[PDB]
């Protein structure tokens, strides 16, 4: 039943007595459900060290991964180029998913095409799909560039992208000079971040490999910036802001911040902003190229070093205080521009915030996950805050990366109770937050289910989620935030300390029981 | 808009396309004539999508894993192949259930074999067998496993059927191989069919020789309700208030046992024709169980459906039917009284999957709204046959609409509201057109039944009439 | 007892059994405490309509006010002037409090002096305190200006500030040319915002009254901006940002954003930034003067209109969409500057956010409080969001302001269940959130105790606090936020929708009970 | 620094002042000589503050309402006068209690008569009488009312004593007029005295003729512990483990009954000498109850105090004293073993109110730290007499230190840590000096007793050794 003045959605409608009774009858009659005591017994066992040991012995099964597949990253990379259509050669089901995954995170349109290979393409391959696809895409959506990646069907069948695109041009389906950079992006190698690297290097090659002989390093007086796979608008923005205030000439290579934040003004804009073709063509003339997320830009780095002859600096992601410092000092060195008064003051304001908030942050224990560069920058900043990053999970991390992070941990007393995990998933992380309970998780929306599980054991065991990473689907507009630079560090600090204080307020809200410590001032 | 104007609109929109695509898309676009009974005279459907045109369609894995199997709550569904497909589809669809997740129910989890290069090169069948043992160790209360094949499985020649037989026998477990690789078919649709056949072949007959279940004359199953936001529960409640016993829900909030008990029912009640007609036909053929289509969108359709269902039983059920209708009369009348004046005359364009593009029309009409365009991602002509009588004359129909087409149709038609999916929502909002998600219910619902109509009405009103829509033009522009 | 590797502070130390038993013994032995059943009975009565009626009949008692006293506002006003020392003539107890109150909100130093009048000054007045105070302050803290306000002792004994300052100059305690603007700031009239108006008007008069004959309206081609009592750094910053982007010459008169946000770089800066004396002296040459918070700048307005001959526009605080639009359109009119593409786009991004979040905001019911302009701007934005601002409390509001807000409510169907309350306090508000329960409170930290009270009635009656206003003492760095302009609206929207989604996640986190609606995607 | 460097530091700092201020401030600054027992030979105290110099002091209302009366949990304290004083002091001080706030306990609430112009012009006694009735109606479980006078009350000639007597008699209620207007005295100090005399005159005698209290030889009261962060509870626990019975706590977590029962005790244990010596002397004079000063900061002082207190009783208590000391030995030794190596040699400067600037020195010394400067807002020479023997030779003492002085002293001395208040905190952090709030305990604590010392140690370590302090200098400067 409903009362028209106070209509109930699923929650709390199905708590009405008639619905409760119905659901009980369904269970008892037809579901042949395990008895509640058995369910409770098994739940309890899943929280144990014994269960954790079995869990960590998995070799074949993955549960609740914390990574996605290559072409998702290629699509994001491609979106950052002016009037560029991402185009994934292969199976159209993939593209529905890539678009929806980003739609939910950005709450924006996400444009991407398929060339809709079907089973029949197993015989001859997808050449005809490419010819008609490129022609159809160009006529219909009027991109100035089509950036091609692949789905796993196309990879297994062995379609030669280069030959297929060349034959499309030869037979007149797409003009000879129309830009169609490409990259093979197998889902069964690496992760979404690898797809970004592959796509980027493909685009870079397309615009520069054949034209190197007129290029002079330094001649355009700019620094190239390669952001990698990045899903916070504030991160593209803060980098451009900092470089502008230092008077540094730069080219941000893959810059989707406009197309991922168009105004609602009565028209849909399929394309907005983005790195220009002129910027990609002129990129080898830069002083150098800085990689913001070097741990998933290794292929790009080899190309920039080997072909552009840029001496790519050994810089960490500019997250936290030390690494933002290092980034600015290196940019100053390369460009000849001093770090201006504005950035020096901003730095000092971050440090002020750290001094103000240190007592509540000190010793707080965190479980965290995400992509390798994000995770290591978060670890570093947590150590700078006097926090303990005790469960560090990077499903798509590698051995060399783990060694690097283990070295960061060793440089700080706050790293001494920390362990770095690679190849492990959120079902592994779930065990860790039961057996070696931290104060909080820092993670994406899939973390909510771990928090749910911890609360079921008891309120005293609940580990609250702090949402930082990707995807964030159950809060609105967090994709506008920043994690890089001093601005990002200020935002992360603020989020952490206030998450701490919210939880403390919860635990001290009990009238006459715990509210002796429900302080007005903290 | 007149018939001639809509025909004009179609030709103008088709002008952008190269000739092959133009000729094809022309066949998938039509101006409704409710006089027509054979939609094969006016529209083509269930064909391949044209490359490069930004179809909104998914794949057979979406249709099998995402739609049919995934909701079954006490089984573990393996996304078998590389990591993408299971991750993008994890908890995307709101197929609600009651359970203890990770313990006796597994729906919002993502189990995957996470294929790497070595699995592609050498085959994943050994990995699958190992994975099954690991599932059994770590999730001992699972009541069955399905293997939802992703693109590479058939391409590389794996034999998941052998693995499922051998492991199922070794462990005395139902392990269901599903060849729903996304290269198969042209859309989600073939995934439904594949999935239905896998239920038939590996689950449905388990109790054929078991005489222990006590049946009654009033036993029914709800076939093809995936309980989006609780839709199946707000349907079931009415069927049971009418005196029926709902033995099974396929597959929203569904258990493996209630699927196995379904051959014991007296009548199969089919909501989603498109996804579960296959198994409904099978059950008629094999067990002699009749099936009938119904519609629980809005009070007009729900009342008509309750009466038509009750007519299959005896006087005692017909009497309870009228009692149910009398009970809810003041409730939905109050909804109409509040919301119909807020929505009367407003025009909506829909684009959804295989059922809702026709099924929700009555509910809109119960609020005085007019559905001026509709279409489907992956419907077949038997769906279009059912659609033409539900739509008004001279309205626009579109099969596997392209992004370009949908935008252009909306620019001309200027509907007051659009009802479609997540890939469409943000485009049309930026155009200043109120948008409701008609897959996910925009995180609201249920919409089925009397209790769902109240929520549906609230939702269309809150969005169509929201103050935000008056604010898109800066007052200096 | 303590375990050295897991030391317990008050919470949870005093939950140890030995402390609990000790506290039970103290209670039973010596406290002669009302029985728990009687405490429960009275508590329950305080949640009733009958109690509310008695509560609303109060004429003499105030409980949990939502206002402070005049000189607090004079001190904040004064802090916004370059190298200016706030100086409160009267009792030193007051200055300890004013400094601490702002220290706790900004987490920053707050410099202010007293001249330490004592009981002896009642015979003779505080003239000698002023002479030595001014001399001492100038020598010791080396301000370029001393801005003088009063405590209630000085007002009751009737000290003539003007004459005392004149005599201080006559007898050589400070130089004749040294600026000593003043204002009488009686704590028993109006509130802290009145103190701000009085101080500002005193400073404006000091620099302009006697030099009007060379002034020509519009000759400096700038617009003066008077911010009023403002405790969000982001609000001073956004106004300057928008005007600069628009190419509009402006003078922000009282601008404390630098002195309230100095860097932690190894030195203490008693003064930083601020409005210059030259800006105050030249202010009559502006095109016009815009008041950001007109409902507490009435005395200022009369001076600017009567003496500067500026035709002060009738503008609401620039909060929410319509009122930001109106502010920008008026500034465009006055300055001749078109509204730039950057601001048009920003507006459209706010509108996009409104479209994306409207379904969760729709119909949500709020209780709220604060200062009059802040409260009315918040009401307006809430209506624009399709929210219902049902309990609108402004302790320091007036009848004319209430009429204005009642009219704003009348312009929207979302105002039909709303009531505006003036002269009422947070104990009155406490009753309203029990008897006519909203979804959330939007308020300052004093709200936490109302949330505590509501939870004690039961979880289903708990009204969560969303912290927006002043003071905020129990979270860190919220004073960096923004509430004005499109940026502020985007911030408020975000906070509101995510507060809604956080509460929904809490309510749906129950395993097998309510987590059927614990959606990954919202 | 040598005596002579500190001496020239004082002289240099005073050069900024005009002559009158310079001559005054010279008298309030001294270099310690622990040989002195008469501090009136080396420092002046408890005089007026010099105008315009940014004293850190508060007023008599802070010392009465904020300090002494405000913590009493089952009374309602009226901030009588205009709105400011009650609002700034609302829940600023962490005087912890157990109660049901708004129902039987009222500590963190702000009750005020909110004086307007008409109250100043015509007087507030009628408003006060009405306010009392309103309090009784809305807060029926209050066990007494105090009236905390703000500046205007005495200035306009109101007679709150008459109102309190008349209403007290009418309502059979304890209503206490407190003449703590901030114009009185020079600081918080006179507020304490005023408050003590108000307890004496209006509360303490209530049970003088009542012999029903079940007294024992082991009854004590904790006098002058305001339970900051639970400090009194972490003291009480030890006294009771030693076999004593703590009849009253003045006034942290204090009830009116426990105050009225205090004249029945055998011994008054005085922690805060400054604030409650007055009533302690009164109780000796009237009731013959002895009093003794103690110190519960750090293990050394706490052990000495337990022993000195136990020595006032019999062998049974002396034996329990040693049991308590043995019990806690491993706990505080573990604290020392963990933290002293992290803090050994570090130098601290303190500036606090009336007690802590000397009382905490032992606790610092238990962690190997040195207090190189200390001072008080509002102490008297009897406090300085007790300080000079606790501080090292040639250390700096400052009475009613000015903001300028405190900054300049810190610049030269370069302490490793500063312990002061909220008005000081952010100044010194910006200078790169670790700072701990030694009034509010920086929202931590308790610090009293054995359990408090653990938290104290943790806190001094987390702040002094925090990584942030290495980061104030940009690497390009
Ligand atoms: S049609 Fe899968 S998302 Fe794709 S590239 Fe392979 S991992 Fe990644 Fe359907 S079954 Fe899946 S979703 Fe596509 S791949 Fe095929
Ligand atoms: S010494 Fe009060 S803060 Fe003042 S101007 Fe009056 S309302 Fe405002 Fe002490 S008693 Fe109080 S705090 Fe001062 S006024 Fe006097
Ligand atoms: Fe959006
Ligand atoms: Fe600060």
């Amino acid at each position: 039943s409903q009362q028209v003045d106070k209509i109930k959605a699923s929650y709390p409608l199905f708590l009405d007595q008639d619905y409760k009774d119905m659901l009980a009858k369904k269970r008892d009659g037809f579901e042949e459900k395990y008895p509640q005591d058995k369910i409770d017994e098994v739940f309890q066992w899943t929280t144990t060290k014994e269960y954790q040991e079995l869990n960590f012995q998995r070799e074949a099964l993955t549960v609740n991964p914390a990574k996605a597949c290559q072409p998702l990253g290629a699509v994001l990379c491609a979106l950052g180029f002016e009037k560029t259509m991402p185009y994934v050669h292969g199976s159209q089901g993939c593209v529905a998913y890539f678009r929806s995954y980003f739609n939910r995170h950005f709450r924006e349109p996400v444009s991407c095409v398929s060339d809709s290979m079907t089973e029949d393409a197993a015989v001859f391959g997808g050449q005809q799909n490419m010819k008609d696809g490129l022609q159809n895409c160009k006529a219909t959506y009027k991109p100035d560039m089509i950036a091609v990646s692949t789905t796993c069907m196309a990879e297994v069948i062995g379609d030669d992208l280069n030959a297929f695109i060349n034959n499309s041009k030869k037979e007149g389906f797409i003009p000879d000079e129309f830009p169609v950079p490409f990259a093979h992006t197998p889902s069964f190698v690496g992760s979404h971040v690898t797809g970004w690297d592959n796509m980027f290097e493909g685009i870079a090659r397309y615009f520069t490999l054949k034209s190197m002989d007129d290029k002079v390093v330094g001649s355009n007086k700019k620094i190239n910036i390669v952001p990698g796979f990045e899903t916070y608008l504030g991160n593209f923005r803060v980098i451009k802001r900092m470089l502008s205030e230092m008077g540094v000439g730069y080219s941000l290579l893959s810059d989707p911040e406009e197309v991922l934040d168009t105004p609602a003004d009565g028209q849909f804009r399929m394309y907005a902003g983005g790195t220009t073709q002129e910027e990609m063509k002129d990129a080898p003339n830069a002083l150098n190229t800085v990689l913001l997320q070097p741990w998933h830009l290794e292929k790009t780095k080899k190309f920039v070093e080997g072909t552009w002859k840029h001496e790519v600096p050994k810089l960490n992601i500019p997250m936290g205080l030390d690494w933002t410092d290092e980034f600015l000092m290196k940019v100053s060195e390369i460009s000849g521009q001093p770090i201006p008064a504005s950035l020096t003051k901003e730095r000092g304001r971050l440090v002020d915030m750290m001094t103000d908030s240190h007592t509540w942050l000190h010793g707080k224990r965190f479980a965290l996950w995400g992509d390798p560069d994000f995770v290591m920058g978060l670890v570093k900043f947590l150590l700078e805050l006097g926090c303990e990053p005790v469960h560090i999970l990077c499903h798509n991390g590698n051995k060399r990366w783990k060694k690097a992070v283990d070295a960061i941990l060793a440089a700080s007393p706050y790293g001494k109770n920390a362990t770095v995990y690679i190849g492990k998933d959120l079902w592994h992380l779930r065990s860790l937050v039961f057996t070696d309970k931290p104060d909080f998780m820092i993670g994406n929306s899939y973390g909510k289910f771990i928090q749910r599980d911890t609360l079921h054991k008891g309120k005293e065991f609940e580990v609250p989620l702090i949402r930082i990473g990707f995807p964030i689907f159950d809060r609105h507009h967090l994709h506008r935030s920043t994690t890089l630079g001093y601005e990002g560090a200020m935002q992360i600090l603020t989020t952490l300390v206030n998450s701490i204080l919210e939880r403390l307020d919860e635990e001290t809200r009990g009238m006459q029981a715990t509210d002796y410590n429900h302080d007005l001032v903290r | 808009m007149s018939r001639e104007e809509v025909e004009s609109l179609i030709q103008e929109v088709l002008e952008v396309y190269p000739e092959k695509a133009r000729k094809d898309r022309n066949k998938h676009l039509a101006v409704n004539d409710p006089a027509v009974t054979q939609s094969k005279k006016c529209i083509i459907s269930n064909k391949k999508s044209q490359p490069g045109l930004m179809t909104i369609r998914g794949c057979a894995y979406a249709g099998s894993k995402g739609v049919v199997w995934g909701p079954i709550k006490d089984m573990i569904h393996i996304s078998h192949g590389p990591v993408g497909c299971g991750q993008y589809s994890r908890a995307g669809r709101r197929n609600y259930y009651i359970g203890t997740t990770g313990v006796n129910a597994f729906v919002t989890m993502n189990f995957t074999s996470d294929f790497q290069e070595k699995d592609i090169v050498f085959g994943g069948d050994k990995k699958l067998a190992k994975l099954i043992d690991e599932v059994e160790t770590l999730f001992p209360l699972n009541k069955g496993i399905s293997v939802q094949s992703e693109c590479p499985i058939g391409l590389i020649g794996d034999d998941i059927e052998s693995v499922s037989k051998v492991k199922g026998a070794e462990l005395s477990k139902t392990i269901v191989p599903v060849r729903c690789e996304g290269f198969r078919g042209v859309s989600q649709s073939l995934g439904h069919h594949i999935a239905n056949d896998a239920v038939r072949d590996w689950v449905l007959g388990k109790r054929d020789e078991d005489t222990t279940f006590a049946s009654t004359p009033y036993d029914v199953a709800i076939i093809g309700d995936y309980n989006i936001g609780g839709d199946a529960w707000s349907s079931r409640i009415l069927l049971e208030e009418m005196g029926l016993r709902c033995v099974a829900q396929w597959s929203g909030d569904g258990s493996i046992s209630e699927i196995e008990l379904t051959p014991k029912v007296k009548l199969n009640l089919v909501h989603c024709y498109r996804s579960m007609n296959y198994i409904s036909r099978h059950m008629e053929e094999k067990y002699g169980i009749p099936w009938m289509e119904y519609n629980f969108f809005g009070p007009t359709k729900t009342i008509e459906s309750l009466r038509a269902i009750a007519a299959k039983f005896d006087e005692s059920i017909q009497k309870k039917c009228e009692e149910v209708i009398a009970k809810y009369k003041p409730e939905w009348e109050a909804v109409v009284a509040k919301y119909r004046p807020r929505l009367e005359g407003k025009r909506v364009m829909l684009y959804i999957g295989g059922l809702r593009p026709r099924h929700v029309i009555g509910a809109y009409e119960d609020l005085g709204m007019e559905v001026v365009g509709t279409g489907y991602e992956f419907a077949h002509n038997d769906d279009y046959d059912r659609t033409m009588k539900e739509m008004g004359d001279s309205t626009l129909l579109y099969d596997d609409v392209t992004g370009y087409e949908f935008e252009e149709f909306v620019k001309r038609i200027k509907p007051d509201l659009i009802g479609s999916g997540i890939k469409e929502k943000f485009i049309f909002q930026k155009m200043g057109i109120p948008f409701r998600q008609m897959h996910s219910w925009d995180y609201s619902g249920p919409y089925h039944g009397f209790d769902g109509f109240a929520i549906f009405a609230r939702d269309m009103d809150m969005t169509l009439n929201n103050p935000c829509w008056k604010k898109l033009q800066a007052p200096w522009e």
